[PDB]
RNA sequence: GAGCCGGUAGCGGGCGUGGAUCCCUGGAUGUCCGAAUGGGGGAACCCGGCCGGCGGGAACGCCGGUCACCGCGCUUUUUGCGCGGGGGGAACCUGGGGAACUGAAACAUCUCAGUACCCAGAGGAGAGGAAAGAGAAAUCGACUCCCUGAGUAGCGGCGAGCGAAAGGGGACCAGCCUAAACCGUCCGGCUUGUCCGGGCGGGGUCGUGGGGCCCUCGGACACCGAAUCCCCAGCCUAGCCGAAGCUGUUGGGAAGCAGCGCCAGAGAGGGUGAAAGCCCCGUAGGCGAAAGGUGGGGGGAUAGGUGAGGGUACCCGAGUACCCCGUGGUUCGUGGAGCCAUGGGGGAAUCUGGGCGGACCACCGCCUAAGGCUAAGUACUCCGGGUGACCGAUAGCGCACCAGUACCGUGAGGGAAAGGUGAAAAGAACCCCGGGAGGGGAGUGAAAUAGAGCCUGAAACCGUGGGCUUACAAGCAGUCACGGCC
RNA sequence: UGAGCUGGGGCUAGGAGUGAAAAGCUAACCGAGCCCGGAGAUAGCUGGUUCUCCCCGAAAUGACUUUAGGGUCAGCCUCAG
RNA sequence: UGCGAAUGCCGGCAUGAGUAACGAUAAAGAGGGUGAGAAUCCCUCUCGCCGUAAGCCCAAGGGUUCCUACGCAAUGGUCGUCAGCGUAGGGUUAGGCGGGACCUAAGGUGAAGCCGAAAGGCGUAGCCGAAGGGCAGCCGGUUAAUAUUCCGGCCCUUCCC
RNA sequence: AAGCCUCUAAGCACAACCUGCGGGAACCCGUACCGCAAACCGACACAGGUGGGCGGGUGCAAGAGCACUCAGGCGCGCGGG
C-alpha cells in the first residue's frame, strides 16, 4: 500500500523541478496521489468565491502537490536516500550518515 | 426495537396540520405492522394510541446523468392519540 | 481508544444488563435521528458513533450467551 | 421401469437389419442389406404374487429368473411389517455383500 | 507505521504513535427469494401448527425456536432417534441415449459419427486397473499415458473411405479385501433336530493351482508394514531488508550535454516536467506467520502380512458357463467369423473342473469367468501468477468506458456504440456584448487553432478572401500546341 | 334471438396442433413457426481478389464423361537440366 | 504485409432541396396580462365543434405521467414564457370498497397407486385455482393533490372475555 | 363448494353450544394520476385497436336512430396570403 518515503514532520529539499534547490516542511502527504506538498510548486486559483465568504477576493495563492519522488529527506547534510534500522523494539530510519529526527 | 419500529417524523404541511387533532404522522419500518406500531409509539412516548393509519410511498425514481436509480421505498403512520394526549416531541 | 474502555467496561456485565443498555442506546439513536431529520439541530459522527456502539453492545452479548 | 426388479435385466438398444440376396456360403454373390433401424428389446417381465407373512406381495420378474422369487421366499424370518416385505426380501436378501 | 472516514470533491462533522485507515487469518452479525425444506404462491410475497417470550394482552400483532420429502440404520408394525441425500460448478470425465447436413461429384449399404446434442452421475480429476490377458517367443506379466510399430495388419456398394494389436522405446509404479469349505455364536421357523435359515466373529483369497479338514515336523522372540491415524519439515493465504552522484549548463521542466566520481550476487523493468545503474518503486541476494489451509516429503504408530511333508476329495462366485436365436463392440459391412458384451429359449460342472490361442477336430500350450477396492504417471482451466519476432480502441474478449448493459424480442434469445486537456487544474477572478448559449479583453500555461464537444487532427463535405477565367457555344472534360493575364 | 357477439380463467404446436377446408391459421411473409446449436452444411453457380518493373506467352480442339457453361488424358504456353 | 469496385462491412458527409411534408376541412377573431423574446402561455369577450360524446364512472394495462415551485438545452412535426419535458418538494390514510388469514369451476397440482432407457408421463383423495358462490357503510364536509379510506352524522360485522 | 340450518358419533356433560346485554380485540396488500386514449396495444403527442356502467332536453310513429342542444369537453401543436 503506497511505500511512500517522506511524512508531515520531514524537512525536505525539492530535488528537481522549477523549485529546484528550496529547501521546507512537507506541510501535506498524498499517498493516493502519489504526491507531497512542501512550500515549492504553489500557484495562482482564480478563487471565484466573490459571493460566498472570500468576498472582492480575485484569486489566491495555494501551494500545489509535488510528485513524492520531486523531493529527498535531508539532515546535518544534504538530502539522503533513506536506510532502516533495527532496534530492539521496531526500526527506524536512519541517513546514510546518521539518524532522523527524535 | 421499539425505536427501530419508528424512524422518523414526517415533517410536511400535511403531517403538522394533524397535530391540531390528536393525530401524528411517521416514517416507520415498511414491514411493520399496525398493531406493531402502536405498542412502539405507546411505549416510545408513554401514549395511548387508539387508532393506526398506514400507507406505502413508493420510491422516486431519479438520474444523475446516464445513470437512473430509485430512492427507498417507505411507509408512513398516521397515529391516533387518544383523547387529550399530545407527543411533545413532535409539536415542535 | 475511547473505545477500548467502554468494550471492557460492556464485557463483565451481565445479558440482561447488556439488553438494557442496548435498548438505551438504541432510543439516544431515535433521538438522534429526529434531530438530524428537523435539519440543522444535530451534527453527523454521532449518529455513526451511536449506531457502530449499538454493535459492539450487540457482539458483546452474543459472546456471553455463546 | 420396465427393469426385472431381480436380476436388473431392462431394456436394450438393437438394430433390424433387413438382408436380402442369397448367402455365399451357398453360391450365392453374397447377402445384401436394404435397411437397418433400431428397436427396443424388452426383457420378458412378468408378474409374480406370491404370499410372504402375512401380505401378497408381486414382484415383476424376467421369465428367466422367476425361481429366484420363490428362492427368496423360502428365506422366512420374522417380519410382520406392510406390503413393503420385498424391501427386505429384496436386495437385502440378494447377495448383500 | 502516519495518515484516515470507498469511487468522491464538496457541505456538515469526526478519528489516529494510548498505533487509526489499510492488508492477512479466525470469529460474530447475516432481512427476504432461491435445492428452498411448515404450508401456499404469478421467486424475493402470502398464510399457519407447536413451545417460549414481549404489549393491558384472551381476541391482535411481533420476537426466538421448531415442523418438507426421500434413503439407510437402530428400535416394538409402535413411535421415535441418529445419519445421510437433494442443488450448483468454465472446461475436463464416465455412463444411458443419439441426429443431419455433408462425402460417396446422383443414392439406399457405407460416410459424416458414436460426432452434435439430451439425460444421469463423479471429482479435483474421471475412467481403468492386479488376467478365465496377450499370442507364437517354452515368450511377456495390473492399469493409465506419450513416442513408435503404422496409414502396417486388415476392413470396404473391395466404392468413397475406415483403420487395429502384439512388440520396442518412455512417464509412473502397488497391490489388496472378500464369497465358499471348516469352526464358534446369537437368533428365528417349525413337520424339535448331529434340521433348516438368517445375523455377527474366526477361517480363507490362489494358476510353480489355492484353500478347508486330519497327522507329522518346531513353531517363535522376529521380519516386512500401510492407501489409515499422529508429529514434523516444506508450501499457500499479509509482509520485510535490499548497494552506489554531486556539480555546471541549455531548457517551462534534465534524466539531455559537460566535469570529476561510485555501486554491481543488483546494467530486468516501471516512474519522476525530456533521454537516470547510483532521485523514487523495484531488481540480485536474503528474511518472514500468532491464525487458517496444505502436507504426495522425514519420522512414529496401527491395521495387516510370512512355513514344510503326507493323506482326505470338503470348497473354489448360477439362471452363470455352455449351446442356439436377435444384436452391439473389435480393423472385421455375414465373411472361413473367432473373441468380449447380451434381449430371448434351453441349461452344467468344482481341478480328472472350466475359458482361450480366429469356423471345426486332434495335439501342444495360455489363463482361472460369473464379488469388490486400489494411489501415481493422464484430461481440463472458472481461478492466481510468469512469459510473448501476440492485439493496440474498426484491433484485442461482445465489453480498455458501471456491458451481457442500452436497445430489440411475448419468450427462448439477440445484442451495440462509447478510451486520450496539462508536467501540474494552474479548469480561466474581474470587466464588456447576451435572457441564456457563445464570444471579446484580462489571467494561467513552454504551448489555449492544449479551453474541457480539449493530444495529433488526414479525406469526403461546407464556407470566407484573393489570382486567372467564363454569358454565339456542344461535352468521358483530358491531352498537344501556341498565344494572353497573374 | 343465433350455427350470434363479447370479457375473464384455461387446454391443444412444429410433420405437430387447430381448420363449416383456403394447404387457411399457429406473435405483421407458414406446401411445414421461432431461437440457439451441428455450422465456416453444401453451392461443378455469381461476385470480389490489393505494390512495381523485366522476359516469354496460350486456348476456345480430340477422346471419354448421368457428360454437355464441370472434369481426366492429349494438344497448344512457360521454367529448369 | 499493399484495395477502387464484392447491390462488400463500420463510420462520416454529400445529391435530390430550401423541394414533399408538418398527421383528419370542428374555425377562428380581438382586447388585456406576463415576458429578453408571444398567432402558439394566462385572463376577458365574440365565434365554431362534440353531446349513446369528443361528457362522466369502473376493469385491464401503464407506473409519477398526479399537485406545487423554479426552469426551456433537448423532447413538442412551427413557436413557446407553455407541457404529459429538466430540477426540487409534496401527494395515495379503510374491521364495512377490492383481494387475502372463505368456497369451489375448467384446468393445474397431486399422499395412494400405475407407467416410462434417463429426462419424465399419468393419477383417487386432498390441495391450488374466479369477473362465479359467500361477506358488515350510507349521506355530506374537507386538501394544491386522497377519501364509502380523513372528518361529521346516522348504521352494522366478526373475534376474545 | 363453502357460508347456513338440521341430525346425530366419538367425546363432554361444575363442559360445551344457543339468545340477550356489557367490556375489550379487529392483521397484510391496493387506493396518486391516465384510462376509446398524447399516459394502454400499434418504433411516433400514429385519422387504426381496446371490455362493463351512466349517458339529460325538444322534435321527428318508435328508438341508444337523426337534427339542434344541458352538464361537461373540445377547435384536433405551424401559420399568413
Ligand atoms: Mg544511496
Ligand atoms: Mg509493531
Ligand atoms: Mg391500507
Ligand atoms: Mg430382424
Ligand atoms: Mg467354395
Ligand atoms: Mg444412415
Ligand atoms: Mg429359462
Ligand atoms: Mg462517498
Ligand atoms: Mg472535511
Ligand atoms: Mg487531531
Ligand atoms: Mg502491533
Ligand atoms: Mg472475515
Ligand atoms: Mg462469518
Ligand atoms: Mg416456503
Ligand atoms: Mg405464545
Ligand atoms: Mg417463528
Ligand atoms: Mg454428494
Ligand atoms: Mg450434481
Ligand atoms: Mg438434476
Ligand atoms: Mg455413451
Ligand atoms: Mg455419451
Ligand atoms: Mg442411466
Ligand atoms: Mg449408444
Ligand atoms: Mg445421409
Ligand atoms: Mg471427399
Ligand atoms: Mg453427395
Ligand atoms: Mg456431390
Ligand atoms: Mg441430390
Ligand atoms: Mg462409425
Ligand atoms: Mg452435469
Ligand atoms: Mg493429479
Ligand atoms: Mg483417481
Ligand atoms: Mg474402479
Ligand atoms: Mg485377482
Ligand atoms: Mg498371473
Ligand atoms: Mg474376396
Ligand atoms: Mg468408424
Ligand atoms: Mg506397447
Ligand atoms: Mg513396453
Ligand atoms: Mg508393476
Ligand atoms: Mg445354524
Ligand atoms: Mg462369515
Ligand atoms: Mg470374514
Ligand atoms: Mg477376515
Ligand atoms: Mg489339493
Ligand atoms: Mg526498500
Ligand atoms: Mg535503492
Ligand atoms: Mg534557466
Ligand atoms: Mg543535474
Ligand atoms: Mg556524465
Ligand atoms: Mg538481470
Ligand atoms: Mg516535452
Ligand atoms: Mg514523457
Ligand atoms: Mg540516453
Ligand atoms: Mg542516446
Ligand atoms: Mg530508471
Ligand atoms: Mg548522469
Ligand atoms: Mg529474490
Ligand atoms: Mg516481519
Ligand atoms: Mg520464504
Ligand atoms: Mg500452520
Ligand atoms: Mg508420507
Ligand atoms: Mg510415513
Ligand atoms: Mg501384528
Ligand atoms: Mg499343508
Ligand atoms: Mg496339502
Ligand atoms: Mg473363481
Ligand atoms: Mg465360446
Ligand atoms: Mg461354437
Ligand atoms: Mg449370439
Ligand atoms: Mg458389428
Ligand atoms: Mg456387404
Ligand atoms: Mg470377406
Ligand atoms: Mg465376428
Ligand atoms: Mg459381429
Ligand atoms: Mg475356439
Ligand atoms: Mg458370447
Ligand atoms: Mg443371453
Ligand atoms: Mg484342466
Ligand atoms: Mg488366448
Ligand atoms: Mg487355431
Ligand atoms: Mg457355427
Ligand atoms: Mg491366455
Ligand atoms: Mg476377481
Ligand atoms: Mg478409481
Ligand atoms: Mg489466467
Ligand atoms: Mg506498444
Ligand atoms: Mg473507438
Ligand atoms: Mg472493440
Ligand atoms: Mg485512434
Ligand atoms: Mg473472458
Ligand atoms: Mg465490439
Ligand atoms: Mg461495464
Ligand atoms: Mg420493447
Ligand atoms: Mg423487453
Ligand atoms: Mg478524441
Ligand atoms: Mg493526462
Ligand atoms: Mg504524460
Ligand atoms: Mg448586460
Ligand atoms: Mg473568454
Ligand atoms: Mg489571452
Ligand atoms: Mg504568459
Ligand atoms: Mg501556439
Ligand atoms: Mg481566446
Ligand atoms: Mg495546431
Ligand atoms: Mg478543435
Ligand atoms: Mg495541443
Ligand atoms: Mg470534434
Ligand atoms: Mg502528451
Ligand atoms: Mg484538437
Ligand atoms: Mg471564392
Ligand atoms: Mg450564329
Ligand atoms: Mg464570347
Ligand atoms: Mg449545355
Ligand atoms: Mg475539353
Ligand atoms: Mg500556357
Ligand atoms: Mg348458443
Ligand atoms: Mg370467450
Ligand atoms: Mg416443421
Ligand atoms: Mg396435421
Ligand atoms: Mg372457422
Ligand atoms: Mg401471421
Ligand atoms: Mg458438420
Ligand atoms: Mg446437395
Ligand atoms: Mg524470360
Ligand atoms: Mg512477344
Ligand atoms: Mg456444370
Ligand atoms: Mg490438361
Ligand atoms: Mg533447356
Ligand atoms: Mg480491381
Ligand atoms: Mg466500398
Ligand atoms: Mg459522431
Ligand atoms: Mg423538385
Ligand atoms: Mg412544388
Ligand atoms: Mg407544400
Ligand atoms: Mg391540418
Ligand atoms: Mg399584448
Ligand atoms: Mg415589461
Ligand atoms: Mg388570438
Ligand atoms: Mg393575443
Ligand atoms: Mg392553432
Ligand atoms: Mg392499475
Ligand atoms: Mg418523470
Ligand atoms: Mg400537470
Ligand atoms: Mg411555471
Ligand atoms: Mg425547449
Ligand atoms: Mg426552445
Ligand atoms: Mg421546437
Ligand atoms: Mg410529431
Ligand atoms: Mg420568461
Ligand atoms: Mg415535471
Ligand atoms: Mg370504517
Ligand atoms: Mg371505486
Ligand atoms: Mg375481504
Ligand atoms: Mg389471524
Ligand atoms: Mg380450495
Ligand atoms: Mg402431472
Ligand atoms: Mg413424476
Ligand atoms: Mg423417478
Ligand atoms: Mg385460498
Ligand atoms: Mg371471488
Ligand atoms: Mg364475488
Ligand atoms: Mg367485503
Ligand atoms: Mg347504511
Ligand atoms: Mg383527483
Ligand atoms: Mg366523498
Ligand atoms: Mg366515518
Ligand atoms: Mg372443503
Ligand atoms: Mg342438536
Ligand atoms: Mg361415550
Ligand atoms: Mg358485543
Ligand atoms: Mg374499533
Ligand atoms: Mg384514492
Ligand atoms: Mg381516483
Ligand atoms: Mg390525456
Ligand atoms: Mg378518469
Ligand atoms: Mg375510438
Ligand atoms: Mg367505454
Ligand atoms: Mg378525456
Ligand atoms: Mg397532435
Ligand atoms: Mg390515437
Ligand atoms: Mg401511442
Ligand atoms: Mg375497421
Ligand atoms: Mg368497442
Ligand atoms: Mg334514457
Ligand atoms: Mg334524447
Ligand atoms: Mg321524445
Ligand atoms: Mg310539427
Ligand atoms: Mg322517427
Ligand atoms: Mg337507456
Ligand atoms: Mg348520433
Ligand atoms: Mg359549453
Ligand atoms: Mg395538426
Amino acid at each position: 500500500r503506497v511505500k511512500m518515503h517522506v511524512k508531515k514532520g520531514d524537512t525536505v529539499l525539492v530535488a528537481s523541478g522549477k523549485y529546484k534547490g528550496r529547501v521546507g516542511k512537507v506541510k501535506e502527504v498524498l499517498p493516493k496521489k502519489y504526491a507531497v506538498i512542501v512550500e515549492g510548486v504553489n500557484i495562482v486559483k482564480k478563487a471565484v468565491r466573490v459571493s460566498p465568504k472570500y468576498p472582492q477576493g480575485g484569486f489566491i495563492e495555494k501551494e500545489a502537490p509535488l510528485h513524492a519522488s520531486k523531493v529527498r529527506p535531508i539532515c546535518p547534510a544534504c538530502g539522503k536516500p533513506t536506510r532502516v534500522r533495527k532496534k530492539f523494539l521496531e526500526n527506524g530510519k536512519k541517513i546514510r550518515v546518521c539518524a532522523k529526527c527524535g | 426495537t421499539a425505536y427501530d419500529v419508528i424512524l422518523a417524523p414526517v415533517l410536511s404541511e400535511k403531517a403538522y396540520a394533524g397535530f391540531a387533532e390528536g393525530k401524528y404522522t411517521f416514517w416507520v419500518h415498511p414491514k411493520a405492522t399496525k398493531t406493531e406500531i402502536k405498542n412502539a409509539v405507546e411505549t416510545a412516548f408513554k401514549v395511548k394510541v387508539v387508532k393506526v393509519n398506514t400507507l406505502h410511498v413508493r420510491g422516486k425514481k431519479k438520474r444523475l446523468g446516464r445513470y437512473l436509480g430509485k430512492r427507498p421505498d417507505r411507509k408512513k403512520a398516521i397515529v391516533q392519540v387518544a383523547p387529550g394526549q399530545k407527543i411533545e416531541a413532535l409539536e415542535g | 481508544s475511547e473505545v477500548r474502555k467502554q468494550l471492557e467496561e460492556a464485557r463483565k456485565l451481565s445479558p440482561v444488563e447488556l439488553e438494557k443498555l442496548v435498548r438505551e442506546k438504541k432510543r439516544e439513536l431515535m433521538e438522534l435521528r429526529f434531530q438530524a431529520s428537523i435539519g440543522q439541530l444535530s451534527q453527523n459522527h454521532k449518529i455513526r458513533d451511536l449506531k457502530r456502539q449499538i454493535a459492539r453492545l450487540l457482539t458483546v452479548l452474543n459472546e456471553k450467551r455463546r | 421401469s420396465k427393469v426385472c426388479e431381480i436380476s436388473g435385466k431392462r431394456p436394450i438398444v438393437a438394430n433390424s437389419i433387413q438382408r436380402r440376396g442369397k448367402a455365399k456360403r451357398e453360391g450365392g454373390v453374397g447377402k445384401k442389406t436394404t435397411g437397418i433401424s433400431k428397436r427396443r428389446q424388452y426383457p420378458n417381465l412378468q408378474k409374480v404374487r406370491v404370499r410372504v407373512a402375512g401380505q401378497e406381495i408381486t414382484f415383476r420378474v424376467a421369465a428367466s429368473h422367476i425361481p429366484k422369487v420363490y428362492e427368496l421366499v423360502e428365506r422366512a424370518k420374522g417380519l410382520k411389517l406392510e406390503g413393503l416385505s420385498p424391501k427386505e426380501i429384496k436386495k437385502e436378501l440378494l447377495k448383500l455383500l
